[PDB]
């Protein structure tokens, strides 16, 4: 045909992803993130006890 | 695709795909030019 | 041992409550103590060190290899262009017509000759596998399994509150591993596909595609 | 096209993860409040 | 006899104190009915003892353990009985070949 | 007890004389669903599917 | 005789210097069979004990199991299956698996159900045999005997000992006879009664050697 | 050298760190390969030794039993079958087990009466190997001597301890060599010394890697 489509507009694809890249992306972006913060978790208080939240 | 590939697939399927925006191709079928038969037709699908 | 949770007499067991009092001699001192030796295979205490070392060293090779045989079948369903994406067929790629490729990619490493990968591996795996018995550039005299050092470049072993913690991690991360590398062996044997192809085909139905599709697929006569 | 798409789904991802996993490192205790 | 935890620990007769006493458990509940509404006659001393008696068909007891041996024989063979109807029909409704597991014409399906 | 809750409409639609179908062949009417759908790349399909 | 030193052996009388030293006779079923020093230290000796108990008792059960359908099925009782290895595929069957013949009995279609159910209840109770349970806490891990022993047989303890050389033995026996079946079906195809019934047929060809180049590697 | 710490090794200079303390250089063939641990009790290692060794010297009747029919069939020898795996096979044959193709010689009929022999007759020699007797009785389990070395070549522990050794190291490659020929009779189909022959017909493309997609599962 005339031009070139990603041709994704009413597919209705998970979380819009058609390259398996893209989920990659959603992955590895999280991954890397979760891994951040995971490696950081250090730093935020060992909330290990039961009555250890923001409570009233 | 051909014409009973597109036919074969559900209304669903072929929606947002840009499949329903293509004619069949006609992937059976030789370009010798002289078997199709003499005489009137009428043209449907077309 | 210290008050770690995973060490000690108040540690969790492999049958949780049921388990009843452990062996005299798994006294929660090594990582991964469940308490589970009813065969009573280390018993003695010197066999007891070698399984300890033999059991870690399976865990690391099964955690390398479940990891190795889900991911050129993960990126085989994406369209990487292997020859055999499935693990148990992956051997046979050097006897098709191109040779072996290493991500389906004809410019990469390009094996031929299944004679010079064993006659590399044996030279290379024999200096390294030796390195860890004795020596070696890496390391000279350090721990069997835990030898730290160059093999240890993050310094994630350096507090040993940590250091006894991630070894619970390890060998938990390595059971499961055996575990599922076992699960790999078997259900190829058994069903003949990949496990993401088993794992694919599960998911579509898991009322037949389950384990007891293929229970009497070994019947005699 | 789709060069453009990977770009924005880690761009977007990033600053998703950014408001989850900040929210998740002890928001209710950035208080200047105490107990 | 040591009698270990069904699932777990410790198990047995955990408390008695649901079924005797002036704490137990009632025929109706503590909002609804207090602890000096229930009858005299009616203490934490016999099983089952939900304090019901709103017709005073109980006097002393001594006439209440002698309601008493009506009352668990009229159990025991109810207890019987409700395993004796249900489970001939639910075989016969199933598939065995019984003729008559269906209670109320047992009697005449065997006459002559 | 919405667990329990989402059993009912379950047995109403596969047991109990079953739920209307408008889609269903011959015109709308009440359908027994003999077959729900336990795909779960089809029920959590929907879910990650743009609104 | 079965205990003491001077007990039954394993090679009989060519035994007085075969039996190592650890087997001296004071658990049932020692005739002094430890050829390849497996039981050397008493920890896993006892684990070992407990080892093979349970594998007897579960052979016993085996062994009577694997036979009775086959009987019945001789006697005229349509199980769907009879055959022990063919028996467990009746609950794909199309009526599912009826207990003996009647669906009137258990009637199970659904595999995962009752393969769930086992989980939870032998979950339980081979739990229960561990560390204690609603029989019994503090017993004998092998030999608990106050649930276990309702008719009064683990009385007289001199005869209460011939009673474990008699269960070990009984029991070493189906376990001898269990690692037949399972040969015996791989090997035959056919079910342990029919492989009785043609050798006493013909005991003259119908044996193991008649299936001695079954597995043979031609290529 | 060869006992004691001037032994060498089984990983040669890898294992000069870590061999087990209990394999010190007092028995034959020593070098020091426990890595799994399995002889750290000295009641369980006297026992390993002695199956070591019997292992050892089954194995060297066996791989000389199933080499020479094969060396012997390449001569012109007519034999009913030259390979060892199917060299059962020939009781059942028309004119039963030939020993190499005469009818003055074996002539074996049936499977039953030279089973039935060798049962017994094992079952006296291997309890008598057990406990002792008619060729000796208080001798060393291990190595007798006396009747059991006629040639006199038992003598002088410093040669003695030599031949020890010669007797595992041949052993040791013969059990190898038993569990290579059970694989390559598997895995091929054909005799240890056909597998010898067409490896050095072409030697790069036969080889193990030749029937290496052979086993592969596929449903
Ligand atoms: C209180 C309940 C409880 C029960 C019943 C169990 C039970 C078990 N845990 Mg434990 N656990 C339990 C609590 C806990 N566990 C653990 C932590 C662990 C760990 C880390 C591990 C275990 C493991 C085990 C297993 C150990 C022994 C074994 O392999 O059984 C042997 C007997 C069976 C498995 C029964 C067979 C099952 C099935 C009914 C047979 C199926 C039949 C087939 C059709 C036959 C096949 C046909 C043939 C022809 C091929 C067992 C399944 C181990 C394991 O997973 O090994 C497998 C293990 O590594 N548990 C924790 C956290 C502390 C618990 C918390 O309460
Ligand atoms: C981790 C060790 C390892 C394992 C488990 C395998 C497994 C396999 N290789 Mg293999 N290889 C391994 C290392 C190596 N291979 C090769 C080179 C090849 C080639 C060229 C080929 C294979 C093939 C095969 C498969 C044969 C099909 C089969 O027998 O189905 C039955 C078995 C299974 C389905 C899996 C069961 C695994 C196994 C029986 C249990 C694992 C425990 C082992 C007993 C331990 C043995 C390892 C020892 C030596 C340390 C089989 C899955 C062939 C193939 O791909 O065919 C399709 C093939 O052509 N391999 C090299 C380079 C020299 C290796 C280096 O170490
Ligand atoms: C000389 C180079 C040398 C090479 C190429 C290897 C190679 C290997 N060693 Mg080895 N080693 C080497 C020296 C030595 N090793 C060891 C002792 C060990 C142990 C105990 C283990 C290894 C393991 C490994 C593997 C994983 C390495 C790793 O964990 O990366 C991670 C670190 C940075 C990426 C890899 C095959 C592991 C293994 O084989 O499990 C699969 C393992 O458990 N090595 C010692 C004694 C201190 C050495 C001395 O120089
Ligand atoms: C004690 C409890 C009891 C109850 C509730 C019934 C109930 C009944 N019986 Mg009965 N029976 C009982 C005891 C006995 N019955 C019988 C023998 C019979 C016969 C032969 C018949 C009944 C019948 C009946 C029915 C009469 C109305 C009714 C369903 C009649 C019936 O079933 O008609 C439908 C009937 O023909 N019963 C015997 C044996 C002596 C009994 C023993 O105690
Ligand atoms: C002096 C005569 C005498 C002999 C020789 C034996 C010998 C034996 N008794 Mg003993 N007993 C004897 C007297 C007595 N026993 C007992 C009481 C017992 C008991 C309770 C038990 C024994 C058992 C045994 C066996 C233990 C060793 C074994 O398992 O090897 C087995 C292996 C072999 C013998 C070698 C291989 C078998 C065969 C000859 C070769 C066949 C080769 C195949 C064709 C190979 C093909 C397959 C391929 C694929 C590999 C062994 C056969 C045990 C047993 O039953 O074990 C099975 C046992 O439980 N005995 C009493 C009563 C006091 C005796 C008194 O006379
Ligand atoms: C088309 C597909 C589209 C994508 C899919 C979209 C759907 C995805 C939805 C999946 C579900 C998401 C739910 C995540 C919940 C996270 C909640 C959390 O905050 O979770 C918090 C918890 C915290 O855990 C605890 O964290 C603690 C922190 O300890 C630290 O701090 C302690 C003191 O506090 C001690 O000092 C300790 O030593 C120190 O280590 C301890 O370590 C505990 O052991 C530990 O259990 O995390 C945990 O439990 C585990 C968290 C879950 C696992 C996360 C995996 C992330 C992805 C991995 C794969 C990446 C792939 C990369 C690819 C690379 C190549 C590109
Ligand atoms: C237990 C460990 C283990 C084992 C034994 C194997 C074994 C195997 N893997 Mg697997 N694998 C594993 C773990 C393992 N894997 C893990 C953990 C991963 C995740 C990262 C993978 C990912 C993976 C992929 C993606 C692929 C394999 C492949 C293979 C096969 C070929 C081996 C090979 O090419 O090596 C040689 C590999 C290397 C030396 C490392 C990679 C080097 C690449 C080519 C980059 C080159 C380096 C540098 C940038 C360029 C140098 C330039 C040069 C001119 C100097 C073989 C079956 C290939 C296959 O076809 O199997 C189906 C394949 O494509 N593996
Ligand atoms: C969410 C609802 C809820 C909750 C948590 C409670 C909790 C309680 N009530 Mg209240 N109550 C409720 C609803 C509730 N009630 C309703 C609807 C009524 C009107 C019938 C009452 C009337 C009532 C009285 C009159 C008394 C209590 C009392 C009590 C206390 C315990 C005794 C007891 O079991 O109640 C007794 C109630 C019953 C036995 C009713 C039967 C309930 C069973 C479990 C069947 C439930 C069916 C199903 C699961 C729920 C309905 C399904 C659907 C329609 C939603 C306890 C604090 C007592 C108290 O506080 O003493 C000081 C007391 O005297 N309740
Ligand atoms: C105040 C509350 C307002 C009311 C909220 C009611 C609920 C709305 C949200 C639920 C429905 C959406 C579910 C997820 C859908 C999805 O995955 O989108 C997936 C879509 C799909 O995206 C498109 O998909 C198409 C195929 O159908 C094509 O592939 C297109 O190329 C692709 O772009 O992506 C988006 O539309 C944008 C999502 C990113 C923006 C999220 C903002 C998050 C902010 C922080 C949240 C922290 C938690
Ligand atoms: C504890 C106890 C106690 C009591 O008392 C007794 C008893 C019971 C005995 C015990 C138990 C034990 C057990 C469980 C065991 C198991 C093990 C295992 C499974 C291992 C694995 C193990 C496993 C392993 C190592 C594995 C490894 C693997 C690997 C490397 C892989 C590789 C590969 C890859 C990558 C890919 C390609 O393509 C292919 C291959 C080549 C294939």
């Amino acid at each position: 045909l005339v031009d070139e489509r990603m041709n994704g507009d009413g597919t209705g694809r998970p979380f819009g992803v058609n390259d398996p890249v893209l989920g990659w992306v959603l992955l590895g972006v999280f991954g890397t993130m979760w891994a951040i913060w995971f490696i950081g978790q250090k730093d935020l208080g060992d909330f290990e006890d039961a009555d250890d939240g923001l409570k009233l | 695709l051909t014409f009973d590939e597109i036919q074969g697939l559900t209304y669903l399927q072929v929606k947002g795909s840009g499949i329903a925006n293509t004619c069949p191709v006609l992937e059976s079928g030789t370009t010798n030019l002289k078997e199709l038969k003499a005489g009137s037709y009428k043209l449907e699908n077309f | 041992t210290p008050d770690s949770f995973w060490y000690g007499p108040e540690r969790p067991l492999f049958l949780g409550a049921f388990t009843g009092e452990p062996p005299s001699y798994l006294t929660g001192e090594f990582p991964g103590d469940y308490g589970w030796d009813t065969a009573g295979l280390s018993a003695d205490p010197e066999t007891f060190k070698r399984y300890r070392e033999l059991e870690l060293i399976h865990a690391r090779w099964a955690m390398l290899g479940a990891l190795g045989c889900i991911f050129p079948e993960l990126l085989g369903s994406y369209g990487v262009p292997f020859g055999e994406a499935v693990w148990f067929k992956a051997g046979a790629q050097i006897f098709q017509e191109g040779g072996l490729d290493y991500l389906g990619n004809p410019n990469l490493v390009h094996a031929q000759s299944i004679l010079a990968i064993l006659g590399t591996q044996v030279l290379l795996m024999g200096a390294i596998e030796g390195y860890r018995v004795n020596g070696g550039p890496l390391g000279e005299g350090l721990d069997k399994l835990y030898p730290g050092g160059s093999f240890d470049p993050l310094g994630l072993a350096d507090d040993p509150d940590t250091f006894a913690e991630l070894k619970v991690k390890e060998i938990k991360n390595g059971r499961l591993a055996m575990f599922s590398m076992f699960g790999f062996f078997v259900q190829a044997i058994v069903t003949g596909k990949g496990p993401l192809q088993n794992l694919s085909d599960h998911l579509a139905n898991p009322g037949t595609n389950n384990a007891f599709a293929y229970a009497t697929k070994f019947t005699p006569q | 096209m789709l060069t453009l798409k990977i770009f924005v789904y880690t761009v977007v991802t990033f600053f998703v993860c950014l408001f989850i996993f900040g929210f998740l490192s002890n928001d209710p205790a950035r208080n200047p409040g105490k107990n | 006899k040591a009698t270990r935890g069904w699932l777990g620990g410790q198990g047995g007769a955990a408390d008695l104190d649901k079924w005797y006493g002036p704490d137990r458990k009632l025929f109706l509940p503590s909002g609804l009915y207090d602890r000096s509404e229930i009858p005299e006659y009616l203490n934490g001393e016999l099983a089952g003892d939900y304090g019901y008696d709103p017709l005073g068909l109980g006097k002393d007891p001594e006439t209440v353990a002698k309601y008493r041996e009506n009352e668990l024989l009229h159990a025991r063979w109810a207890m019987l009985a409700a395993a004796g109807i249900l489970i001939p029909e639910g075989l016969q409704a199933n598939g065995a070949n019984i003729k008559g597991g269906t209670w109320f014409e047992t009697g005449a399906e065997m006459l002559n | 007890m919405l667990g329990l809750g989402a059993w009912l409409l379950v047995w109403k639609a596969m047991y109990f004389g079953g739920v209307y179908d408008t889609w269903a062949p011959g015109g709308g009417d009440v359908r027994v669903i003999t077959n729900p759908t336990t795909n779960a790349a089809v029920i959590f399909g929907y879910l990650v599917k743009s609104p």
